[PDB]
């Protein structure tokens, strides 16, 4: 399970410069859902790390953008 | 009015800046007034569609209270999304921000044949951020000079990494250039400072970088060396 | 072990810097830029060393080995805005686009 819990980990900035990106083309809908289920996936698993004890992952990895909150 | 008069005092803000929308313009300044003096123009526009000016206008205003301060690149986006390009009609990268400098030199033409001003101040934001990517088109534009660039590449330090941006003496000498010289120099600084630091006995970044910066010093005659500071690597071994 | 070490000091011939040349074994964007510019045999004018680099690195999932060879090589920006698009790289493709005026591909297949 630690194994894909730190393969979820890794795609944070990616998605962050990917959702400017496409919010050039004003496309904030879809990188608004990118970003919901990225978040429900990150709450899913920190929530679970406290049951199942064992990796600690970054708190400072920013993945969130205001026009696309 | 009216209508208005009752949402506001209820507070039905959203409600009352819909009807001085769907009322006329004679609300614009003050619907605007009153979205943007409280930072409501943010969900007035989400409501809003991009079908008119009052839309970018919007979006000006939200750039332009964002741009204060923040580094935040949709700010200077916002605040870039009307002017002479898509790049705002001033240079928002003034706002401090070298993610829209990057974004300016990444796109578009700005009057300027070479743009030599912008490239300056850009060498100078990254020498002041620290980032040694002013060694390429950053460099290669407004300082299109080869030596000039391995100058300010040998100010940055990257060398460590064969960057050999004289192409092995396409324009000048390693050791006239100083490049073997400042190489050993920082070599030997370095080499000091790993031994004082395993002195104090993470440190995982050089268990490879060196590992690989290593050639560094291999590619010059100084092989004994190696090991010479491979110690100090050597020495984290045990811990 | 035709690899770093092997092709390295090759071009160094042991432990002088550069007491030999003309032979690289892979060229992972350093032996062989060292063996074509240091003695130089062929310049990029004979771009089949962008061919080749381009090539292999590309399928090492690098493609920037591409976006920097090709700037040497000819203008074929465009094969490196796909590739930059294929690795994520969204602003140099954007560079590529905005200088060599390259704009009727801004949205066709990006976005």
């Amino acid at each position: 399970l630690s194994e894909v819990v730190q393969n979820t980990e890794n795609l944070k900035d990616e998605v962050y410069h990917i959702l400017k990106v496409l919010f050039l083309f004003e496309f904030d809908e879809q990188g608004r859902e990118l970003q919901k289920a990225f978040e429900d996936t990150l709450q899913l698993m920190e929530r679970s790390l406290p049951e199942i004890w064992p990796p600690k992952i970054n708190r400072r990895t920013q993945w969130k953008l205001s026009l696309l909150d | 009015y009216q209508r208005f008069t009752i949402d506001k005092y209820l507070k039905r803000y959203e409600k009352a800046i819909g009807h001085l929308s769907k009322c006329g313009p004679e609300y614009f300044p003050e619907c605007l007034n009153l979205i943007k003096d409280k930072n409501l123009y943010n969900e007035a526009l989400k409501l809003y569609s991009p079908s008119s000016q009052q839309y970018q206008d919007i979006s000006i205003a939200y750039g332009e209270h964002l741009m204060q301060e923040h580094m935040y690149e949709p700010a200077g986006l916002m605040f870039a999304r009307c002017g002479a390009h898509e790049k705002a009609l001033s240079a928002f990268l003034t706002c401090g921000n070298w993610k829209q400098a990057l974004c300016v030199a990444a796109q578009l033409n700005f009057t300027k044949d070479q743009l030599v001003g912008l490239g300056r101040t850009l060498a100078g934001k990254l020498v002041e951020q620290r980032k040694h990517i002013d060694a390429a088109m950053v460099l290669e534009e407004c300082a299109q000079d080869y030596e000039e660039a391995v100058l300010l590449l040998l100010e940055g330090a990257a060398w460590e990494e064969a960057l050999r941006l004289v192409y092995k003496y396409n324009r000048l000498d390693i050791i006239e250039t100083n490049v073997k010289p400042s190489i050993l120099e920082a070599q030997k600084n370095y080499m000091a400072f790993l031994d004082s630091q395993t002195a104090t006995f993470n440190t995982e970044n050089l268990k490879d970088e060196v590992y690989h910066i290593l050639k560094v010093l291999f590619l010059f005659e100084f092989d004994e060396q190696g090991r010479e500071l491979q110690k100090a690597f050597e020495d984290t071994l045990q811990l």
